[PDB]
């Protein structure tokens, strides 16, 4: 999954991701570098390491200004 | 042709407007 | 609360930006009414980067023509120093608003499901761009006991566009402003 | 018949039910969970389901009889980080929530072996609901 | 016999008439 | 809009005052049995 | 649960409820049975 | 006698309408004492039906019980947070007011099929002998001021009520100092009944209560006095006639506008009707919602003040129409809600920032968790979950109960205070059996035609 | 004096339209309501219905058409709230916020109850029985139920019955979605006193009708047979009798008259009392029969009823109606 | 000039009202 | 707004036809 135009749901699909990991990886936008999640500017060793699990998947295509206006990756409004 | 609109509804009613009119008059007249 | 409920006491830490007049430079500025009762407060936000708060206030101000303007801004101190910047207007209402024809961006139809394309298209597709606005930002009271400093601004940013419907107009906005810098 | 036969553990043993067990389970999951888990999905968050495909995604695998058990015991996240059994009813924390204080090991069994024993009798009505 | 109509049949036909007059306008002009 | 407030305010006080004193008028007694 | 010294009257107290829902239809008994004269 | 149609003019189906004469008040005290032992009958076998039905485990609402809130709102065998301590007081209850149907039930069969036929000495009253029914009404109105007291004095004495505005979660707690003012009291009545005010509803504390009931108790134990001593005045004379069907008629528009202002209370008030009890209102449940749907939010880091909806207003907060920090979404018509688990949310302009991000102390959140989900929504079969939703859940809140139930009861009382009110009139006036053929009103007035002379 | 003048001249039966006090009170209520419902009808600007800056266009001139013209009901963000011309700052967030609805509403209501008051007046000042005020506090009750009741119960005035067409229609969909009244057994029994009414009314004008007693020639109306104030009966109550017994059986036809219109008033009135007692327990979301999921197999697998076809019919109307004003999950009331 | 049918059409209820109340022919007792 | 144009002059023959009608047996037998 993208990881700056995709929501906190479509980060449900990888195995073990929810919701820290997620709620981290979308506060802070935009991403230039695919690999500038595992930098982690404040979060710990437990989402670091399991993060660098996770890097195939991750991308920094296109952040569409129809998808971030304020709240729309975490509760875009869709159940 | 360039003619005013209304001038069909002005046509008719200015030859209908007073034609029920007489015929509402005749016909309590005959009756 | 009780006091102020029914009031409107309401309408670097929480900086308030209270507006008293709204004109639209329309085709000069002239300024209309208040049809949005007081919701114009944008509160609890050398440069000054954006935060959270309430950093926007959708307010429709009124010829006979509604004016729906996302006012926002995202994006020594003495009685003359002023922080003017800039900031990015994002959409009135975000991609997920359908109009009355069941047709939206995020979520909704493609083009108009009443009639079967044609000169609807401008209508059917919309898009979602964003608009820049300059504020200008005076510092007039400046109290250093409670480390807080207020004054004026003026602020011109675009008003909604239907996502891309209708040609917005440009607002002035005046009105006073209170923060504390901390 | 083969409805019943869930999977128990992450190992690997698929443990049959009982049609009396599965229903006294069904019972109890509308008495202390429908206020909130009816259906199939959690109302206080949309996006956590009971469904076959969120629990063998979830982390650690809950889709096992023995893990909604476990789960049951310690209310964590979907990863696993903190065990806030505080906003959610536990086995162990009776006080916040009173709705499991008179269940049993073998009704939390049950329990957990109904909501694994459903999504192949239902499919696509119970994991999200019909739409 | 000649025909009558009275002062409240009159009413009730010019009511009749108007109101359904109303109500199909809507659909006339679509 | 305070003196429409005004006029909103007298002008039901009067209309109810009416009603009221009206019903003090000996009501029973307006039957056409006495 | 009611008392479980007082946990002898069972179908009693779902009975006691509806006691005032029968005086309603006694009453209309007893007009038949005066024919409602 | 009169207990014939023939005899009395009544039919078998208006034949309660037999006791209107004044020969047959025996008959009309044996009747109101039966009723009266059928109404403590109720109070007793329900009260022991909820009782015999209690599970511990859910809370009191859930159980579909009214009456047992009734008794827990007054302190009565509940403690800390509205839990059960026994339940042995609600039995109590439920077997006291046992013996009170008894023992008038009793009263009600003697005055009925043995008592005196025609009461006399101090007790004869008739319908038109307006010193006496006052004065009746008069001890009528002592004995419930001498019980609004008493229930007052308990409040303040012996026990106390339960305060769901009590530091944290709400305790029991004996009310002080009840708000004796005037200005206060009396300003209740003076509230708009609309929106935001709630006229009565809104009373939202015990010193108000009890000191509104202090104040009702004297007022009725001064107006009682005062129709004890003092007859019905020259100018309450032709106001309408003095009969019997009249002072019913009264009776029923009075405790229909009642029924009205109790299902408001039932419905909008969490004070006198705590939600420990009785389930959460509509208001506090929509309220907790957004609550619930902002704390999900936050820790997952999504900060809430700058989030639009799909309309550019708040996606969890926004400004009210006063402009004060309100809940978002259609929870924004409920932005005058009230519950004591978010009050401490609110700070000078509603819902504050500060004491809402690093705020909720941890109960609240739960509290909230649990009136997100104990709506009142249902169905006649109780079912919850909207109303296009799955059968699974079988629950409909007290709250929707008991407004439906008083709105009924409202509604059926205005019209039959109507019918009443119409039938006094007319049969004082004496044309409520038909027109007189004889003579008919209508032939002897002039034609209201203005051609006509 | 001239106090018992004017009190003479209210309370007068002379008057071509009866007034009394509670048409002293009626009249002016009338008057700002038919004011402002033909001014907003015709002219009012597009009312923010949902408080969420989506105006409706609910008036005549703002392109919109007999049908569809509504006098839109009070914005969402106001609730409850009492908002009069004098509380909002000016006379175009006024219009903008609903107002218009709420003046209409909070006049109409009492107008209707001082009709009543009205019809039990005159009543008394002409010696006649005085319960046709109990028959109209039916439709009262149930236009009270839906101006009044349901917003209350629901929270909001936006809930409210629209003062139009369509807008009545778009009520009616929107409650069957969120209340499932077509299964509340008291609509059941308010459509049976409303058919039934229908019926009665089209039975009882049918046989009076056509056991007439001949008065008059073919070519003249049989209206001309009866004489306004005649007391000898224009019908034959016997023939009418004889023929609804040879048509259904010996003890169903009504001899009695006086019973028969007392069944002709009770029923359409107890039933519409029923259905305005349900428009107000739905009120507080008391909803009507659920037998969703309520037939099993022999496994567990839902067997659909004709419940679940109208369920999802009303699920189709449930997920469409108020589309960008529900940010949560959980419509409530 | 679709609302001025509606207008006119609303007009012509409310004249037939007035004219059915105050100018209506008047009911002989006989 | 896209409506019938004949939908103004179909709304006031549907209406006034009908109308005359009536008055000119009201008139014929008031006299
Ligand atoms: C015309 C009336 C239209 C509005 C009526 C209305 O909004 O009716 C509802 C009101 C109750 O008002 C509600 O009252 C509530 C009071 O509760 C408050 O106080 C409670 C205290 O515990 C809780 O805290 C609660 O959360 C908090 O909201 C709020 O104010 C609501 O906003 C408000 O709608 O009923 C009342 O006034 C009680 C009377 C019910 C009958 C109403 C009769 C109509 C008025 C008679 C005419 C007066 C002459
Ligand atoms: C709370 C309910 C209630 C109560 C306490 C009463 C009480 C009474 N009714 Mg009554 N009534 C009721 C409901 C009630 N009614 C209902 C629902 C109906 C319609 C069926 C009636 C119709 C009715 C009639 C027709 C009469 C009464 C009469 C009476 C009185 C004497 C009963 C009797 O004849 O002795 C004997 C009872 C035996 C069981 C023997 C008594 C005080 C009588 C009366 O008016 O006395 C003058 C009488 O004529 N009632
Ligand atoms: C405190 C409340 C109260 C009291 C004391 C009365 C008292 C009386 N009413 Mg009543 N009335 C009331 C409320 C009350 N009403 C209400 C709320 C309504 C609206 C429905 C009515 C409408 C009404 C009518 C239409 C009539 C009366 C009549 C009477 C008189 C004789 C009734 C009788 O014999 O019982 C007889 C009882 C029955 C036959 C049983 C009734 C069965 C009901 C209809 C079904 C029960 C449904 C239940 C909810 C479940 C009597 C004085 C009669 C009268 O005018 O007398 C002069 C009569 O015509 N009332
Ligand atoms: C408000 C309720 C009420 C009222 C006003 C009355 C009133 C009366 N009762 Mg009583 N009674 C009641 C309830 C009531 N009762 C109850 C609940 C019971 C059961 C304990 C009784 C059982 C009862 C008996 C056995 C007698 C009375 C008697 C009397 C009369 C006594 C006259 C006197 O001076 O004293 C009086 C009219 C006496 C009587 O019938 O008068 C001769 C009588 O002997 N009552
Ligand atoms: C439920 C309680 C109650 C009831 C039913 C009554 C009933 C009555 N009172 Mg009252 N009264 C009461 C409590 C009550 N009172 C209290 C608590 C006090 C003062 C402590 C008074 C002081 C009082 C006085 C001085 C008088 C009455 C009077 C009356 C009689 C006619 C009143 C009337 O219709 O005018 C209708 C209502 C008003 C005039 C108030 C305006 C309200 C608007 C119209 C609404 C009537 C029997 C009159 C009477 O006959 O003397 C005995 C009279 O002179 N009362
Ligand atoms: C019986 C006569 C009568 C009654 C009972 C009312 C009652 C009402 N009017 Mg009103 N009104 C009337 C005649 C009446 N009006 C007439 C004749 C006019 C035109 C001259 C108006 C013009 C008017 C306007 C513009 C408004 C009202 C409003 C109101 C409501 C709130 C006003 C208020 O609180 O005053 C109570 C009485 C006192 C404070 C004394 C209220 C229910 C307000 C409203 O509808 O809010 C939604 C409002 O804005 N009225
Ligand atoms: C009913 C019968 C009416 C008979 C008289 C009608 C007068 C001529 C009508 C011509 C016409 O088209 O009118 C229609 C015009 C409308 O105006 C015209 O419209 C036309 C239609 O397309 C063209 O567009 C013209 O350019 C435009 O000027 O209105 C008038 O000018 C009528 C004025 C009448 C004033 C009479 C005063 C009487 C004093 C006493
Ligand atoms: C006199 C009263 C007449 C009331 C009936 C009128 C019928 C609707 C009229 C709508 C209309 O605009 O008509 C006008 C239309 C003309 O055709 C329409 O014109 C409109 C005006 O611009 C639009 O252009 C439409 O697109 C076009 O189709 O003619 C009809 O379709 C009427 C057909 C009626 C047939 C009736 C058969 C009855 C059988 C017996
Ligand atoms: C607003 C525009 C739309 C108009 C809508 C209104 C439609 C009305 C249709 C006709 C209804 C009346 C039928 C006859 C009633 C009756 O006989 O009354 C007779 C009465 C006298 O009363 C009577 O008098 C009679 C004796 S005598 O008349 O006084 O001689 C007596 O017998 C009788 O009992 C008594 O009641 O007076 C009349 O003469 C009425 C005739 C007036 C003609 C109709 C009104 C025309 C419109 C006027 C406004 C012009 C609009 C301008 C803008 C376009
Ligand atoms: C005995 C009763 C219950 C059982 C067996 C149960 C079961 C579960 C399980 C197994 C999960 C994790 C599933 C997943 O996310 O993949 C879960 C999550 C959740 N439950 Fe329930 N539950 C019960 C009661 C309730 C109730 C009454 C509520 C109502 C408040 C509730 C609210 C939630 C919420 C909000 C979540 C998601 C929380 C998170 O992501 O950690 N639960 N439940
Ligand atoms: C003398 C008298 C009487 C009578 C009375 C009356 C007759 C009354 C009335 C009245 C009336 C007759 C009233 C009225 C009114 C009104 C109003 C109050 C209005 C309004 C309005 C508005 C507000 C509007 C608005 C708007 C809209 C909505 C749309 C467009 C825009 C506008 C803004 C325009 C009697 C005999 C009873 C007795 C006593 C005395
Ligand atoms: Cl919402
Ligand atoms: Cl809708």
């Amino acid at each position: 999954i993208d990881v700056n135009n995709t929501n906190i749901a479509a980060f449900r699909k990888h195995r073990g991701l929810y919701p820290t990991i997620a709620g981290k990886v979308v506060s802070n936008a935009p991403y230039d570098s695919i690999e500038d999640i595992l930098d982690i500017p404040g979060l710990r060793e437990v989402e670091k390491d399991r993060l660098q699990k996770n890097m195939d998947i991750f991308t920094i295509s296109d952040p569409v200004p129809a998808l971030v206006e304020g709240a729309d990756r975490f509760n875009n409004g869709v159940y | 042709m360039e003619t005013n609109k209304l001038g069909f509804v002005a046509s008719v009613l200015f030859v209908f407007v007073p034609t029920v009119f007489l015929l509402i008059l005749y016909i309590q007249t005959a009756s | 609360y009780d006091d102020i409920r029914g009031s409107g006491l309401a309408n670097i830490r929480s900086l308030c930006l209270q507006p008293q007049t709204f004109l639209v430079e329309t085709f000069r500025f002239v300024e209309g009414k208040l049809l949005t009762r007081s919701s114009f407060t944008l509160d609890q936000v050398l440069t000054f980067v954006e935060q959270g708060g309430f950093d926007f206030q959708p307010v429709t101000v009124q010829n006979g023509d509604r004016v729906p303007l996302l006012f926002t801004v995202k994006g020594t101190i003495r009685p003359s120093t002023r922080f003017s910047g800039s900031f990015d207007v994002p959409p009135y209402r975000t991609s997920s608003f359908i109009d009355p024809k069941g047709r939206g961006l995020a979520v909704g139809y493609d083009a108009a499901v009443g009639i079967p394309r044609e000169a609807f298209s401008r209508q059917n597709n919309k898009s979602f761009k964003v608009g820049t606005g300059n504020i200008v930002l005076q510092v007039d009271r400046v109290n250093q006991s409670t480390g807080e400093i207020s004054g004026s601004f003026e602020s011109q940013q675009p008003s909604d566009t239907d996502f891309g419907s209708k040609p917005a107009m440009t607002v002035k906005i005046l009105g006073q402003f209170y923060s504390r810098i901390t | 018949a083969n409805l019943r036969t869930i999977p128990l553990n992450e190992a690997g043993d698929t443990v049959t039910l009982s049609l009396e067990e599965f229903t006294r389970g069904q019972q109890k999951f509308n008495n202390a969970c429908a206020i909130c888990h009816l259906g199939g999905i959690t109302k206080t968050n949309p996006n956590v389901g009971l469904d076959t495909e969120s629990l063998a995604g979830a982390f650690p695998d809950r889709n096992n009889l023995e893990g909604l058990v476990d789960y049951l015991h310690n209310p964590t996240t979907y990863d696993g980080l903190t065990e806030i059994s505080e906003l959610h009813p536990s086995t162990k924390s009776s006080d916040i929530y009173p709705k499991m204080r008179n269940l049993t090991e073998d009704d939390l069994r049950a329990i957990s072996g109904h909501i694994l024993l459903m999504p192949k009798i239902r499919g696509d009505q119970w994991g999200a609901g019909k739409t | 016999q000649p025909v009558e109509l009275n002062r409240t049949s009159l009413y009730l036909g010019l009511l009749v008439v108007f109101v359904t007059g109303l109500l199909f306008s809507s659909y006339f002009f679509n | 809009m305070v003196t429409l407030k005004i006029v909103v305010y007298l002008t039901v006080s009067f209309f109810v005052g009416l009603f009221i004193f009206g019903f003090l008028s000996g009501d029973p007694a307006r039957n056409p049995s006495g | 649960e009611l008392p479980e010294a007082y946990r002898a009257f069972g179908p009693l107290i779902d009975v006691l409820p509806i006691l005032p829902i029968f005086f309603l239809l006694l009453a209309f008994v007893w007009q038949a049975s005066v024919g409602f004269r | 006698p009169g207990y014939d149609e023939a005899t009395s003019g009544y039919a078998w189906w208006a034949g309660n309408a037999r006791l209107i004469t004044p020969e047959l008040t025996g008959r009309f005290l044996g009747a109101h004492v039966a009723h009266a032992g059928l109404v403590a009958l109720w109070a007793g076998g329900m009260l022991l039906f909820e009782v015999s039905h209690f599970n511990l485990s859910k809370p009191m609402y859930e159980q579909g019980c009214i009456l047992m809130p009734h008794i827990a709102t007054l302190g009565i065998g509940v403690g800390q947070s509205g839990e059960i301590t026994s339940m042995f007081p609600f039995f109590a209850i439920g077997v006291a007011h046992l013996i009170g149907s008894a023992v008038l039930g009793i009263g009600g069969m003697y005055h009925a099929i043995k008592g005196p036929e025609k009461l006399y000495g101090f007790f004869q009253f008739d319908w038109t002998d307006r010193a006496k029914v006052a004065q009746i009404l008069g001890f009528h109105i002592a004995i419930l001021g001498i019980f609004a007291l008493l229930f007052a004095a308990k409040a303040m004495y012996w026990g106390g009520l339960y305060d769901p505005w009590a530091p944290g979660g709400g305790d029991v707690r004996l009310v002080t100092n009840p708000t004796l003012d005037p200005r206060i009291i009396f300003g209740y009545l003076i509230k708009r009944p609309t929106g935001g005010e709630g006229w009565i509803v809104s009373v939202n504390n015990l010193e108000d209560i009890i000191g509104g009931h202090i104040w009702i108790g004297c007022i009725l134990i001064a107006g009682g006095i005062w129709h004890i001593l003092v007859p019905p005045l020259r100018w309450t004379y032709n106001l309408f006639p003095w009969t019997g069907e009249t002072y019913l008629s009264q009776s029923l528009g009075n405790v229909a506008g009642q029924a009205f202002i109790a299902a408001a209370f039932i419905w909008f008030n969490n004070t006198a009707y705590p939600s420990v009890f009785y389930g959460p209102t509509v208001p506090e449940s929509s309220q907790a919602q957004s609550f619930v749907f902002l704390m999900r939010d936050q820790g997952m880091g999504a900060d809430v003040a700058s989030a639009q909806g799909p309309t550019g207003l708040g996606k969890y907060l926004q400004r009210s129409p006063t402009g004060e920090i309100i809940f978002g979404g259609e929870t924004m018509r409920f932005w005058d809600a009230r519950a004591p688990w978010l009050e401490p949310l609110r700070g000078k302009n509603g819902l504050d920032l500060d004491k809402l991000q690093h705020d909720v102390q941890p109960w609240q959140l739960r509290r909230a968790a649990e009136y997100m989900t104990h709506s009142p929504i249902g169905s006649l079969n109780s079912v919850a979950g909207l109303a296009t939703e799955s059968n699974a859940f079988n629950y409909v809140s007290p709250r929707t109960w008991l407004a439906s139930a008083h709105f009924i009861f409202g509604f059926f009382f205005l019209v039959g205070h109507l019918w009443h009110a119409g039938r006094a009139r007319a049969a004082a006036a004496g044309f409520e059996t038909g027109l007189d053929r004889e003579d008919e009103p209508v032939l002897s007035m002039a034609p209201i035609d203005p051609s006509l002379r | 004096s001239q106090w018992e003048r004017f009190c003479q001249w209210i309370t007068s039966t002379e008057n071509r339209l009866y007034i009394g006090w509670f048409g002293v009170l009626m009249l002016p209520l009338l008057g700002v309501s038919i004011t402002v419902f033909v001014t907003a009808f015709i002219a009012a600007p597009p009312v923010d219905i949902d408080g969420i800056r989506e105006p409706l266009s609910g008036s005549l001139l703002y392109g919109n058409n007999i049908i569809t013209a509504a006098v839109v009901p009070t914005s969402n963000a106001i609730g409850l709230h009492f908002y009069p011309i004098w509380e909002a700052a000016t006379l175009d967030e006024w219009l903008y916020n609903g107002g218009p609805y709420q003046m209409i509403a909070f006049h109409y209501i009492p107008a209707l109850l001082c009709y009543l008051g009205r019809e039990w007046e005159l009543s008394y000042r002409l010696g006649m029985r005085p319960w046709i005020c109990i028959a109209y506090s039916a439709p009262v009750a149930a236009t009270i139920s839906v101006f009044l009741i349901y917003p209350i119960g629901q929270g909001s005035f936006s809930d409210g019955l629209p003062m139009g067409i369509s807008g009545t229609f778009n009520f009616m969909f929107v409650f069957q979605a969120e209340h499932n009244i077509l299964m509340h057994p008291f609509h059941m029994l308010g459509v049976a006193g409303v058919l039934g009414g229908s019926l009665f009314c089209a039975m009882h004008g049918s046989l009076v009708t056509s056991s007439l007693v001949r008065e008059t020639s073919d070519s003249q109306s049989q209206n001309e047979g009866y004489k306004f104030g005649q007391e000898e009966e224009t019908y034959n109550i016997l023939a009418a009798h004889g023929y609804f017994g040879r048509l259904i059986f010996q003890y169903a036809s009504f001899n009695n008259s006086r019973q028969l219109h007392f069944f002709l008033a009770a029923w359409p009135v107890v039933c519409i009392w029923f259905v305005a007692l349900g428009i107000s327990t739905m009120a507080f979301n008391l909803n009507g029969f659920n037998f969703n999921h309520s037939v099993l197999d022999s496994q567990g697998r839902v067997l659909p009823s004709w419940a679940d076809v109208v369920n999802r019919a009303s699920l189709g109307f449930e997920v469409m109606h108020e589309r960008n004003a529900h940010n949560f999950p959980l419509d409530l009331a | 000039m679709e609302a001025v049918a509606y207008i006119l059409i609303f007009a012509c209820i409310i004249g037939t009202l007035f004219f059915a109340i105050a100018f209506r022919e008047p009911p002989k007792i006989t």
